[PDB]
């Protein structure tokens, strides 16, 4: 099972360098030998990770031929084929409907399967992202001696060695570093360079100096180490192996077509065999039996149905590439408009993933910068003269440029060498400031102490742009509390002045609020050199201090930041509204990551977790009642010893979540509690630390641009754009579908009554048959297609973003209410109208309707050339059939003509096409014209009675069904008055769809 | 499913699908107002007359009827409806009609309720002659269609004349004087002219040639008269196979 990959792992980073040897059976110095290093190679196995199996594409689409309808319409087309075959023995038949009809079933099967087959694809090649990872080989100390080897070579107990530039083999216990700093942003998400060294740094190994990974890479340095893991067993390869393990699980619109399928299929099969039994005992032999049911078979089944509904998603995820959102699974378009609770990744993701300057501490005031891209913010200070002091040590004490070619792209934007750090001062002051360069170009530089380990501060001496004395000016930045040691006056406004007791209060109080905020703080000064001390050629020595560190002037202090992305907050409170549950899961730590939630909205204003509460009322945590707080943030390493039930706790019992420094399992945990309530999750990520919930969410969403290429993988959609707000559109649009498809299914399914009602009466009339099985096809195939279709272009009746989600239990996309409306009141009406005319282009004929019952023996008599009518005259044959086939194109069209007001009614639920506009739908528009284009050139092209039976019709009889389809109309709109007046019940829980 | 509710079910479709039932009613009522109760709306389809036969056809009968001379029980089955159509023209039965002549059309007046029943033309089986019937050689029925106001011809009678080239048989015709006498129409229609009666025109076939199917076809000629077969071979002719298997 792959619950043991859920949980945390276990490691060898408390034993001591020779302990670990001791397991392993190796030598620190030497390293294995290469017969040792052989045998466990056999031992262990491979360092390699082995994907899953799979499966083929034929099966998938085989699948499908056994969804429901597909087996309904099997044994119709196999039907047709066993009658055809008792006729070819028995008598010869000339004719070839049923062998013909057998084909054109199969056929429909088939063409449908592809449909499906569409609708259900998976494009997944996760594994082979991975493997895009895999380098080559890995260098290694045998028999005293360094030398390439296969990676898949390498075992536990072997000395590794790597260096700058290379990615970790497998798992390694670091015997010894120098300088060496790795990129851990596989399991935390986070590039920032991490040292490695042989010391034991703390008891979780995630955390550890001492051991390497697997699936990350030695940025700088060069580091020795001992495997301890290889292949599957790495840590990463676990993940891995998880991310593979887990299923690709099932969409809920699936789940809602095979929920009507079974409803659709089950009426389809009671009305069958009821019917079926019901002509045995009326003494129709076997073979009428069968042809009966058949025609029963493709009654019942919308043959169109499926591929409307593959259609109508196709046509949705056109309209969202547009929007820069892709769609890789054509059902993912709904899931959306199905979740439940969110939980999403920070960085890169909610956050822009961008560094920059925070606030500034001058003049015993805080200021805050404009840390948003776009520079949407105010100004915080032109006018102080401290603040241009402040400003030139930024620029001046820096070593960071631009990269060349960049003015192109905005400030904040462009590449820079350099450190985080000098970057964002940079930056911070090229704004404000103007070119950075300039100040550079006027102030040069004659000597620099670059920032040192020991020194922890920077230094440079320049000469003072200032034409009246350009003499030198010295400048430093440095940890903030080094920096204040070092000063004795503070320049406060322009001028400066002795530091008292309390502006050295206040700046810790200033040091203090902004480390709150988990912004990295620095100090700045400067000092005016004397200048009969130093004289324009006075040289400084860099090496020994040459000139004084102390008595300095403090500027002010410095701190830095990142950002939501604009649309974010904004996304955050759209989901809200909707109902939808937002939690975050990061990898960063608390402090930044409770900020963001705030800034976000993910943390309410008010709401409190039960540390402030006890900072509130400063009391202790332990006498907090847990339950007063409504928001909670908890770190990863609190979660690791977490029971699931525990979990589970904190899940119902906080409203606004926060999980920071998780893990990429413990990421995958907190989507499983959410699951396991029965909530529909989706996860928004944009790093390899997602992927795993990214599998695992019921929707991952991915983002394109600032993506990793694993977590694209992972993913359901890709937001091309990183635009949060596409998730807003996302969710609304997957509703639409869901009202949409009800529309359009419920349309579909009304015309199925009147082509099951005239088999019916067929039998118990013995009546000629009023319409054929072959003009069902017509319908269901032709007429209703683009009609059917056009529904998915309906826009919303009402709010749909101000609703709750869908409750998966409850709400069903067919319903009791929708097979009311559709075969009881609406398609009821609509057979009657089929009838009409049915009767009419008979009594015309002169076969009035009292002469019909109990007719069809004597009309299907091929023997009985003279068969009489009401009149009294005689009919040969063929030519009662031409009449009778001319019955079934009337009866084809009546249902055109009572379809036109079905599709008007089904352009709306609640409303009135009066206030939704029977007409802002252009394509329904289109679809009634080519409807009935269609139907007019299956009746008049020459040729047609021929293959499928249907005869010209004259202009009266078009307008037969006309006045059932206008009471269609009256009948529905008059309904849905009552349900709007009325949100009491009774018309509403009988009939709202 | 439901409860205590089904009552809100049921009572909703007895005055719904009443209302339904009471509507559709309401419009064939309609419908059957607007149309003559003495002739069709359309006569089209009916247009060329159809040509339909006594014997019971098993396929493509009049005469696709085979038999065995030999044997008693192989015609009795052509007999019954052989028997059947001619016990209609039985002189019991015309008492009241009129006595006619071969000749030209009658006309009763318009299709009007004001006269009473139409007086049709007398028919004797009589004038069939020769023709239990012909348990060797059969004597096949042939009839024309009736259509209501319809005049076919041209001189004084519609001929019917049987063809194979093609092997040997021997036509001979029985047909009161003549072939469809005209006297006959035009046919009233049933309100008009209940016990009316059409010509027949019996057919016998004598061949001297035995154990063999023979594709005859009795073909009417009029201007009136229009073929098919291509759809169907009732119009205005007839598809028979004897077959004398013996």
């Amino acid at each position: 099972l792959e619950n043991m990959k859920k949980e945390m792992e276990i490691n060898d980073h408390q034993l001591s360098v020779a302990e670990l040897e001791q397991k392993y059976q190796t030598s620190a110095t030497k390293g294995l030998s290469a017969s040792l290093a052989a045998e466990l190679l056999l031992r262990d196995g491979p360092n390699a990770l082995r994907p899953p199996r799979g499966t083929p594409e034929y099966v998938k689409f085989a699948r499908q031929l056994a969804g429901g309808l597909q087996c309904l319409m099997w044994v119709a087309a196999a039907i047709c084929l066993i009658a055809f075959a008792i006729q070819a023995s028995e008598g010869d038949l000339t004719t070839d409907d049923n062998l013909y009809l057998a084909l054109a079933l199969i056929a429909v099967v088939v063409v449908t399967g592809c449909f499906g087959y569409y609708q259900e694809f998976k494009s997944t090649n996760i594994i082979a992202s991975f493997k895009n990872l895999v380098p080559q080989q890995a260098t290694v100390i045998r028999d005293g001696d360094k030398f390439q080897i296969n990676a898949d070579q390498l075992v536990v107990g072997d000395l590794v060695e790597m260096k700058g530039g290379d990615r970790v083999p497998a798992d390694i216990r670091i015997l010894q570093a120098q300088g060496r700093k790795v990129d851990n942003s596989s399991l935390t998400g986070e590039s920032e360079p991490q040292t490695r060294s042989p010391e034991c740094t703390h008891e979780s190994p995630l955390e550890t100096r001492n051991i390497a990974f697997f699936s990350t890479m030695c940025l700088e340095g060069t580091a020795q180490g001992l495997v301890v893991n290889t292949g599957d067993r790495t840590i990463i390869g676990r993940i891995a192996s998880l991310a593979s393990g887990v299923e690709n699980e099932k969409t809920p619109i699936a789940i809602e077509i095979e929920h009507f399928v079974d409803i659709i299929a089950g009426l389809a099969i009671l009305f069958g065999a009821t019917f079926f039994i019901v002509a045995m005992c009326i003494g129709y032999t076997f073979l009428r039996a069968m042809v009966f049911f058949m025609a029963i078979v493709v009654a019942y089944v919308p043959e169109g149905l499926l591929a409307t509904v593959t259609v109508c998603l196709s046509l949705t995820a056109k309209r969202l590439a547009s929007k820069n959102c892709v769609v890789k699974n054509l059902e993912a378009v709904e899931t959306l408009g199905s979740t439940s609770v969110i939980c999403s990744d920070k960085t890169g993701t909610l956050t822009q993933n961008r560094m920059t300057v925070s606030h500034l501490w001058f003049d015993n005031h805080i200021h805050s910068a404009d840390t948003t891209e776009d520079q949407s913010g105010q100004t915080f200070d032109q006018s102080s003269e401290t603040w241009r002091a402040l400003c030139r040590v930024l620029t001046l004490c820096n070593r960071a440029a631009f990269k060349s070619g960049q003015d192109a792209v905005p400030v904040p934007k462009r590449i820079v060498i350099g450190d985080a750090s000098e970057t964002a001062l940079l930056k911070f002051s090229e704004l404000t400031l103007g070119n950075a360069m300039g100040y550079r170009e006027r102030f040069p530089k004659v000597c620099e102490i670059p920032f040192n380990s020991t020194n922890k501060f920077q230094l440079s001496i320049h000469t003072l742009e200032d034409p009246r004395d350009p003499r030198h000016v010295l400048v430093m930045k440095g940890a903030p509390e080094r920096v204040l040691e070092r000063c004795s006056s503070i320049l406060i406004k322009g001028q400066e002045l002795p530091l008292d007791e309390q502006w050295r209060e206040a700046f810790q109080t200033a040091y203090l609020s902004l480390g709150g905020l988990g912004e990295r703080v620095l100090g700045f000064c400067q000092l005016y050199l004397s200048e009969k001390d130093y004289p324009p050629g006075y040289a400084f020595d860099v090496e020994a201090m040459n000139f004084p560190t102390s008595g300095l002037s403090f500027a002010g202090l410095v701190s830095m930041i990142d950002p939501p992305r604009a649309t974010v907050p904004d996304a955050v409170l759209k989901c809200r509204t909707a109902g939808i549950r937002v939690i975050m899961v990061t990898g960063d730590h608390p402090i930044t990551a409770k900020a963001i939630a705030a800034s976000v909205g993910i943390i309410s204003e008010g709401s409190e977790t039960v540390e402030d509460i006890a900072a509130r009322l400063r009391v202790p945590v332990d006498q907090v009642n847990r339950k007063d707080a409504r928001a909670c943030v908890i770190n990863g390493m609190q979660l690791k010893d977490m029971d699931p039930s525990e979990l589970v706790e904190a899940l119902r019992t906080h409203p606004e979540m926060v999980f920071a420094r998780t893990s990429p399992q413990q990421k995958l945990v907190i989507v499983e509690s959410c699951q396991r309530l029965g909530a529909i999750v989706a996860v928004t990520g944009d790093g390899v630390n997602d992927s795993p919930a990214l599998k695992k969410a019921d929707i991952g969403v991915a983002m394109g641009i600032a993506g990793s290429d694993a977590a694209k993988n992972a993913a359901d959609m890709i937001l091309l754009d990183d635009n949060f707000a596409s998730i807003v559109t996302g969710v609304e649009q997957g509703r639409l579908i869901f009202d949409n498809l009800k529309k359009s299914i419920a349309y579909t399914l009304t015309k199925n009554i009147p082509e099951l009602t005239p088999y019916l009466i067929y039998i118990t009339v013995s009546v000629p048959l009023p319409l054929g099985c072959i003009t069902i096809l017509f319908i269901e195939l032709c007429t209703d297609i683009f009609p059917s279709v056009s529904l998915a272009y309906e826009k919303a009746e009402s709010d749909i973003m101000h609703l709750r989600p869908r409750n998966p239990k409850r709400d069903r996309l067919v319903n009791e209410p929708l097979a009311a409306y559709s075969y009881f009141q609406i398609g009821a009406i609509q057979s009657f109208a089929g009838f009409t005319d049915y009767f009419t282009a008979m009594a015309q004929e002169g076969w009035f309707p009292l002469l019909c019952v109990g007719l069809r023996p004597q009309w299907e008599n091929h023997h009985l050339q003279d068969l009489q009518d009401s009149y009294g005259q005689e009919w040969t044959f063929g030519q009662r059939l031409y009449q009778q086939y001319t019955c079934y194109t009337v009866f084809f069209i009546s249902i055109e003509m009572c379809q036109i007001a079905d599709v008007l009614i089904r352009k709306t639920r609640r409303l009135s096409a009066f206030q939704q506009g029977f007409f802002r739908n252009r394509i329904l528009v289109i679809a009634i014209v080519f409807q009935v284009c269609i139907g007019c050139f299956l009746c008049y092209c020459p040729g047609m009675p021929n293959i499928f039976n249907f005869m010209p019709i004259r202009f009266q009889w078009w307008l037969v069904p006309m006045p059932f389809g206008l009471l269609i109309f009256v009948y529905d709109e008059i309904r849905k008055l009552g349900v709007r007046c009325c949100p009491g019940s009774w018309w509403d829980q009988e009939l709202y769809y | 499913r439901t409860l205590s509710r089904w009552v809100w079910i049921s009572l909703y479709y007895v005055a719904f699908y009443v209302v339904m039932s009471g509507i559709f009613a309401l419009c064939i009522y309609v419908l059957m107002r607007t149309i003559d109760p003495y002739t069709p709306d359309y006569q089209d389809q009916l247009k060329s007359p159809g040509v339909t036969l006594r014997p019971d056809v098993y396929g493509e009968k009049g005469l696709d009827i085979s038999y065995n001379v030999s044997d008693s029980t192989t015609w009795a089955g052509l007999a019954h409806t052989l028997h059947r159509f001619l016990a209609g023209y039985s002189p019991a039965a015309q008492e009241g009609s009129i006595n006619c002549t071969s000749e030209k059309y009658f006309f009763q007046e318009s299709f009007l309720a004001p006269n009473h029943t139409k007086f049709s033309c007398k028919f004797t089986a009589d004038m069939l002659q020769n023709c239990g019937f012909a348990e060797g050689k059969p004597c096949f029925i042939i009839k024309m269609n009736r259509i209501v106001k319809f005049l076919p011809g041209n001189s004084t009678a519609p001929r019917v004349d049987c063809a194979f080239d093609g092997p040997p048989l021997q036509v001979e015709y029985f047909p009161a004087n003549g072939t469809y006498s005209l006297h006959y129409f035009p046919y009233y229609g049933k309100k008009a002219q209940p016990h009316y009666s059409n010509p027949l025109v019996a057919a016998k076939l004598l061949n001297v040639p035995r154990n063999r199917d023979v594709v005859i076809v009795c073909k009417i000629l009029a201007e009136h008269v229009s073929f098919d077969n291509p759809h169907d071979p009732y119009e205005g002719k007839v598809e028979f196979k004897l077959k004398i298997q013996k």
